[PDB]
């Protein structure tokens, strides 16, 4: 089943980026025994919640969530209510304070608005975490755009040393669409996966947050460009490859040239 | 409980979805995910021919030079396709890359006067406009209406760079002289995925209405029509991916902070108005 595990994470990897989450429930009813291995691996787009008590969104993820219930970064309280819902201890949960206050600062100057979520979790000798941050563009404007980002980032703790090893899996889901009379419906989406890993100097002046921040950022410039490239340019010139306006000065050398190779092996074959 | 009815709908509905170029791929997921032979076999030969007809797909008939596309407007209903242009009858193998052991069709020659002739009106449209381009006309009755189909495909596949795109052009001509009514759809697949999955779906859907003349006139005014319609979707569309890399993604996420140098970390985790 670890083939299936593998089978089903190719299979998102082929299907339409746009309709992930009805894929992902039917992949589910078709292997039900995968839930959990798949609503942790397969990434979805980003769905905001409201923490009423606080007044303030946050992001949902497999992270946060509990049985059917999500944890807010704001309030730590399960939505819809739970009774005893799995919670960060009391000093991860402070860090956990912390690291949503740093990555406000980092969303608000990097992304000038949208939303963003982390959580935490320990591990047997470190931690983890999911970095979320959701920025939607001008609903005003004839062109909607979306970027969802999704950092998992795990820090291996040395016992001696004060220099952990830090891992980090970062997604980027871009959805542009349109709605335009001359173009029909366009819609250009789905997200880039890069991964990196580095054994860093933890210090008061460079704690946990800002090695994980400045991994995160690094990695965002870097899938950022990545993501220009290929959206704005891979995908164009395979779209200028299958059509041309303009008439293409047709070519009989490579029909020429293409019935002399053929031959060679028609003749050559029985 | 969810039946084995309902699972083999959903393994049909991934396998006829799979992107162009990565059928087999998609299929052998679904095969390993499903895990049941057995009911991967009740729907296969259905999913196959689906996702060959939704996908005009391109199929060369044992010798004819003949580049012909399966579409359902082909399906004789047998197991069997036509092949309008050179006419005969060829049984399509799903699993297998070939179609052969082919049979003569004679035709019903009604409508084939028009059709005969946008075929090859058609088929210089695309010589000029599409790199890998093939096209299939259909002179059929639809129920008492005559209508000229013309079906458009177009594709690259370059799974080692991981990536494959596609391009599907239908247009329906129901004729009803003096002037006549036209339908269309206009479709673009395009997958990237190298460490990721990034998909362009997109499609127009069109409608006309036509003066009829004659029958080498009346196809030159199609083949217009269409050239015109065509240029205009995919002008369109390179004005999308302009507006949205130069305006849509930069208001996404900057390039570098608003403090125009990478972040301090140090100030973030710490620097406070007061308290």
């Amino acid at each position: 089943s670890d083939q299936q595990l593998d089978c089903a994470l190719d299979l998102m990897r082929r299907l339409p980026p746009q309709q992930i989450e009805k894929n992902l429930s039917d992949l589910i009813d078709l292997v039900p025994s995968l839930c959990e291995d798949l609503l942790s691996s397969v990434d979805q787009p980003l769905k905001i919640a409201r923490d009423k008590v606080v007044g303030k969104d946050y992001l949902l993820c497999d992270y946060n969530r509990d049985g059917d219930s999500y944890r807010s970064p704001w309030s730590n309280k399960y939505d819809p209510p739970l009774e005893d819902g799995a919670m960060p201890s009391a000093r991860l949960r402070k860090l956990e304070v912390e690291a949503n206050n740093a990555f406000d600062q980092y969303r608000d100057l990097y992304f000038e608005g949208g939303v963003s979520s982390v959580y935490l979790w320990d591990l047997d000798h470190g931690f983890a975490g999911v970095i979320l941050i959701k920025k939607a563009g001008d609903g005003s404007k004839k062109i909607k755009g979306c970027w969802d980002s999704i950092h998992v980032v795990e820090v291996q703790e040395k016992s001696s040393g004060r220099t952990a090893h830090y891992k980090l899996t970062s997604t980027v889901m871009l959805w542009l669409q349109t709605n335009k009379t001359g173009s029909g419906t366009m819609n250009l989406g789905g997200s880039l996966t890069r991964q990196m890993e580095k054994d860093e100097t933890v210090s008061d002046s460079s704690p946990h947050i800002a090695n994980i921040g400045r991994l995160v950022e690094d990695m965002e410039n870097k899938i950022r460009s990545t993501l220009n490239e290929i959206y704005f340019g891979k995908t164009k010139d395979i779209v200028n490859g299958l059509r041309s306006i303009d008439a293409i000065p047709d070519n009989q050398k490579y029909k020429q040239l293409q019935r002399e190779l053929s031959q060679v092996l028609t003749q050559r074959q029985i | 409980r969810v039946s084995d009815e309902e699972k083999v709908r959903i393994a049909a509905k991934f396998i006829t979805h799979a992107p162009p170029g990565e059928f087999n791929e998609v299929f052998n997921d679904v095969r390993l995910l499903l895990n049941n032979d057995n009911l991967l076999r009740e729907g296969a030969a259905h999913a196959f021919a689906q996702y060959n007809m939704d996908q005009f797909t391109p199929v060369k008939i044992e010798g004819y030079d003949d580049q012909v596309l399966i579409t359902e407007h082909g399906d004789l209903g047998n197991g069997r396709f036509l092949d309008p242009r050179n006419k005969i009858s060829f049984k399509f193998d799903h699993l297998r890359k070939e179609a052969s052991d082919p049979q003569p069709e004679d035709t019903e020659s009604a409508l084939k006067q028009w059709r005969d002739a946008c075929d090859s009106a058609l088929r210089a449209y695309v010589k000029d406009h599409y790199p890998n381009g093939f096209c299939t006309v259909y002179g059929k009755s639809i129920d008492g209406q005559q209508t000229i189909i013309a079906c458009i495909e177009s594709h690259q596949f370059q799974p080692k760079n991981f990536w494959n795109g596609r391009w599907r052009s239908e247009w329906k001509f129901t004729i009803t002289p003096p002037t006549a009514q036209v339908a269309a759809v206009l479709k673009i697949q395009v997958h990237y995925y190298e460490d990721g999955n990034v998909q362009l779906v997109s499609h127009k859907d069109i409608q006309d209405s036509v003066q009829v003349s004659s029958d080498v006139q009346t196809a030159k005014e199609f083949i217009k029509i269409i050239e015109n319609a065509e240029n205009e979707y995919q002008t369109a569309i390179s004005e999308n991916y302009q507006t949205m890399s130069d305006t849509t993604f930069k208001a996404l996420r900057r390039q570098l902070p608003v403090t125009r140098t990478k972040i301090d970390w140090n100030k973030i985790l710490s620097y406070k108005i007061g308290k």
